[PDB]
RNA sequence: CGGAGAGGUA
DNA sequence: TATTCGCCGTGTACCTCTCCTAGCCC
DNA sequence: GGGCTACATGACGGCGAATA
């Protein structure tokens, strides 16, 4: 860790999805109120990481979600819009942080200092806690989703290019929460 | 010809020792674990969701006395051939394809790449096939002619 | 009518 | 990257001789 | 009358996935 107490975890969601925004969150933890079996949100069971749902919002010192909409990604393609989409969720924490790290290899353009983490997810307290709430927040909006357009069965892939979704996408054409830019979306439409 | 009805499930050494071990890099676990478990020596957790026991993880049987102390009523383990098959039917293929086609752009490592990639191309050869995960897992014997095989 | 071991001819 | 340890395989057509899985009781 | 148990090492090379 940096030499600093209010450290942020940031990790991202929906990077490959067709359709929906990319969503980050931001978490400060409270080193006085600490959550056990933090890891890869993709590692935890559905029960067990909504379950931390009620626990990282319970017991964090600060969370914050951002997003970047399809419209956004077709315009700043997807690399930009996940870097805007982390700076909101930064930019929407109570309490600013001293510190920031990213999952990934690259950060965004912040007013505090970030680190990029390289699987930070599985090693960072912080950022596991952000791929949770980011996760948790991302599946919920596609089961909304699912429920307005049942025929393209967003609740099962969670909009992501399975041949599925590839064959709802030929037969019913593009929605306009579906990233137009996207190769599939584009020959779609 | 004919068939021979088995108790219990069988794994098949081919597709056990091919070198690289299908089954191995397919379930993206150690051949020295995965050897391990089919000779009952240890432990497996069959997709189980504990606080700490996760989806796969060899418990040895020590592990499994304290793991087996004070809980034990969701999260299950089974031990061998069936836990093994079991496993290969709760996997998805098309999601676990979506999600390593994605870690494939963003990993900038050379070797994971490689290892990456070589999975994948298996998981498509797979999924364009028109073969099951759980067939791999021997569970009826067919016998030969017996004309082929002359006393 | 199958499988092993030993020796020999090009 | 180089070292270790795994298995991969290592020509072909003929001729002669001898020698091969057994085990439980009212 | 019925069912019933299954000891080896002198190996020359190379490649490849496993680690050191």
């Amino acid at each position: 860790y940096p030499h600093t107490q209010l450290v942020a975890g940031v990790d991202e969601v929906g990077r490959g999805p067709l359709v929906g925004a990319v969503v980050t969150a931001a978490v400060i933890l409270d080193p006085a109120r600490p959550i056990a079996g933090l890891n890869d949100s993709k590692k935890l069971s559905e029960k067990r990481r909504l379950a931390l749902y009620e626990e990282i919002k319970e017991k964090a010192l600060s969370w914050s979600l951002g997003r970047a909409e399809p419209h956004e990604i077709d315009e700043l393609n997807i690399l930009h819009a996940t870097m805007l989409a982390m700076q909101r969720a930064v930019a929407g924490l109570h309490i600013a942080p001293e510190y920031v790290l990213i999952d990934g290899n690259r950060c965004p353009k912040l007013p505090m200092p970030a680190m990029a983490v390289v699987k930070g997810d599985s090693r960072v307290p912080e950022i596991s806690a952000a791929s949770i709430l980011a996760k948790v927040t991302r599946d919920a909006e596609m089961a909304a989703l699912d429920i307005v357009f049942p025929q393209y069965g967003f609740a099962q892939h969670k909009g992501y290019p399975t041949a599925f979704h590839l064959e709802k996408l030929a037969e019913h054409g593009a929605t306009e929460h579906h990233r137009r830019s996207f190769g599939p979306v584009k020959r779609a439409l | 010809m004919g068939h021979i009805e088995l108790a219990s499930p069988t794994a098949h050494i081919w597709f056990l020792k091919s070198l690289p071990s299908r089954i191995g890099l397919l379930l993206d676990m150690p051949l020295r674990d995965i050897e391990r478990v089919l000779y009952f020596e240890s432990y497996v957790v069959i997709e189980g969701g504990m606080t700490n026991l996760e989806r796969q993880q060899i418990l040895t049987e020590e592990q499994y006395l304290d793991a087996l102390e004070e809980f034990g009523d969701e999260f299950d383990a089974k031990m061998g051939a069936e836990a093994i098959q079991a496993l290969l039917k709760s996997m998805d293929l098309e999601q676990e394809c979506e999600q390593l086609r994605e870690e494939l752009n963003e990993t900038n490592s050379e070797t994971k790449r490689k290892k990456l990639t070589k999975r994948i191309k298996l998981l498509e050869a797979f999924v364009q096939s028109g073969n099951k995960p759980e067939w791999m897992i021997l569970t009826v014997l067919p016998v030969l002619p017996p004309d082929l095989r002359p006393l």
